[PDB]
């Protein structure tokens, strides 16, 4: 049992994004739709709107909401840079004594561009000493989430390992960061050239060490 | 005004676990209070509510498999979870449901419950010389990495983990150190894996 | 030969919020209890004890008429062994009840546009009410360590809240007037 709510939402800075949330006449028709904001999956939620349309304390006048029968809505006015988050809606249903959440909508603001500051660290000394190796690329702040980083290896492509992370996070500096790791063998490290890390944004970069 | 989730993590299927949320400044015996969960990369699911005067309500996806209660004399509520399954693998949140005069304010951080087999896997901390540490090969999650205890509050970059296909996880945290006199304050990781009960304080040096 | 003034309580112009269940001692009178259910213009008339006709044939010490107004979803809670905000923190029936719970919709009479916000439901009480107990207290509720000392605020909310009775509302969220007949020398049929 869920409340239907769109997967995605988009808007330029300053625009107003209006999240849906539609349910039954025993869900959102009454019993007060509550609205929640969660920056990141494991994050702590934050009550933006409550009791249909009322606001708590510490919540901007920006955020706002309205009800129309089978569906109420969340109006994120004055779209800030940080506001890009997963948003959820809740309501009580006497029918099956429970609270009914929503699918979640991911507001995505669309604006300036940033450069991925990139740091690579070599295999640790005593990692190598255990018949193992592994190397690390640690990509820092960038705003467009896109970042293909297939470890070039040498000047000759090799995509053996090179395990890479999704994205999200930064939060502070509401850009995005990421992680990619190319495992090696102990003796395979002494194979010459130092691999490099094709951090490829719209532009490109490759600290090779 | 704080609620700290303090349950456990890794449990064989069909096992049992007890979750707890310590409460600061909210009288748990008086204010409704309510448990909510979030599966790995999914939505939010209301688990159970308790009332001030009792009269619990549960979700059908648990019913008899889960029970909720209030410690008497102590300002803590609990979720006894039994007959657990892999669906239940999630993050669990305690929360204050003020029905109409407010809402679900004051949520907790969340304890991370991972219902599976294959046993724990303790990490192998390795230093990233000038700076960082490499939390390698660990299961289940989370890992708590602090630099020089709580001293290095700033400069820290606790990057998210990866999923090595073999099921193992790996994480790595770095700090932007003043390259000026960096050789002064010795920099020391402090990593803790509560499941494997693996506490490694590993120093990173040039 | 005095007849019971059940009509005086039933067809009352003005009922009462649930937090103040009005009680009239129906006593020393004549009650063809069957004609009340024969007035089958009632949504819920379930007699946990015995049917009205059988106890029409019967007498008690006194008869207690409990009148209040609740929301439609919550008619279920005016029943033995029922768990709910109205049951726990407003009006509770003994788990051993031998009387009749009577109810009818009143969306016509007790709903107005914008809302008859003049009906009240207790949202906060630290402990479930005992059978047949009434709390009129307006003291501010303490959900916290800090004592309120009489100012509404955070962790210091007001107990009694109000139903929002608007005609456009759903059916289960509509006014229902409920009369509970309790049965304990006076009154016969």
């Amino acid at each position: 049992p869920v409340l239907t709510q769109p997967p995605s939402a988009s808007g330029t800075p300053g625009q107003r994004v209006t999240i849906s949330c539609s349910g039954s006449s025993s869900n959102v028709e009454n019993d007060n739709v509550n609205w929640f904001q969660q920056q990141v999956p494991g994050s702590t939620p934050k009550l933006v709107i409550y009791n249909d349309r009322l606001r708590p304390s510490g919540v901007p006048d920006r955020f706002s909401g309205s009800k129309s029968g089978t569906s109420a809505y969340l109006a994120i006015s004055g779209l800030q840079s940080e506001d890009e988050a997963d948003y959820y809606c809740v309501a009580w249903d006497a029918s099956l004594q429970s609270y009914v959440f929503g699918t979640g909508t991911k507001v995505t603001v669309l604006r300036t561009v940033a450069a991925p500051s990139v740091f690579i660290f070599p295999p640790s000394d005593e990692q190598l000493k255990s018949g193992t190796a592994s190397v690390v690329c640690l990509l820092n702040n960038f705003y467009p989430r896109e970042a293909k980083v297939q470890w070039k290896v040498d000047n000759a492509l090799q995509s053996g390992n090179s395990q890479e992370s999704v994205t999200e996070q930064d939060s502070k500096d509401s850009t995005y960061s990421l992680s990619s790791t190319l495992t090696l063998s102990k003796a395979d490290y002494e194979k010459h050239k130092v691999y490099a890390c094709e951090v490829t944004h719209q532009g490109l970069s490759s600290p090779v060490t | 005004v704080q609620l700290v989730e303090s349950g456990g993590g890794l449990v064989q299927p069909g096992g049992s676990l007890r979750l707890s949320c310590a409460a600061s400044e909210i009288t748990v015996s008086s204010n409704y209070m309510n448990w909510v969960r979030q599966a790995p990369g999914k939505g939010l699911e209301w688990v159970s509510v308790i009332y001030s005067g009792g009269t619990t309500y549960y979700a059908d996806s648990v019913k008899g498999r889960f029970t909720i209660s209030r410690d008497n004399s102590e300002n803590t509520l609990y979720l006894q979870m039994n007959s657990l399954r892999a669906e239940d693998t999630a993050v669990y949140y305690c929360a204050r449901d003020l029905m109409e005069v407010g809402g679900m304010d004051v949520w907790g951080q969340g304890t991370t419950v991972t219902v599976s087999s294959a046993s724990t896997k303790g990490p192998s901390v390795f230093p990233l010389a000038p700076l960082g540490c490499l939390v390698k090969d660990y299961f289940p999650e989370p890992v708590t990495v602090s630099w020089n205890s709580g001293a290095l509050t700033s400069g820290v970059h606790t990057f998210p983990a990866v999923l090595q296909s073999s099921g193992l996880y790996s994480l790595s945290s770095v700090v932007t150190v003043p390259s000026s006199s960096l050789g002064t304050q010795t920099y020391i990781c402090n990593v803790n894996h509560k499941p494997s009960n693996t506490k490694v304080d590993k120093k990173v040096e040039p | 030969t005095n007849l019971c003034p059940f009509g005086e309580v039933f067809n009352a112009t003005r009922f009462a919020s649930v937090y103040a269940w009005n009680r009239k001692r129906i006593s020393n009178c004549v009650a063809d209890y069957s004609v009340l259910y024969n007035s089958a213009s009632f949504s819920t008339f379930k007699c946990y004890g015995v049917s009205p006709t059988k106890l029409n044939d019967l007498c008690f010490t006194n008869v207690y008429a409990d009148s209040f107004v609740i929301r439609g979803d919550e008619v279920r809670q005016i029943a033995p062994g029922q768990t709910g905000k109205i049951a726990d923190y407003n009006y509770k029936l003994p788990d051993d009840f031998t009387g009749c719970v009577i109810a009818w919709n009143s969306n016509n009479l007790d709903s107005k546009v914008g809302g008859n916000y003049n009906y009240l439901y207790r949202l906060f009480r630290k402990s479930n009410l005992k059978p047949f107990e009434r709390d009129i207290s307006t003291e501010i509720y303490q959900a916290g360590s800090t004592p309120c000392n009489g100012v509404e605020g955070f962790n210091c909310y007001f107990p009694l809240q109000s139903y929002g009775f608007q005609p456009t509302n759903g059916v289960g969220y509509q006014p229902y007037r409920v009369v509970v007949l309790s049965f304990e020398a006076t009154v016969c049929g």
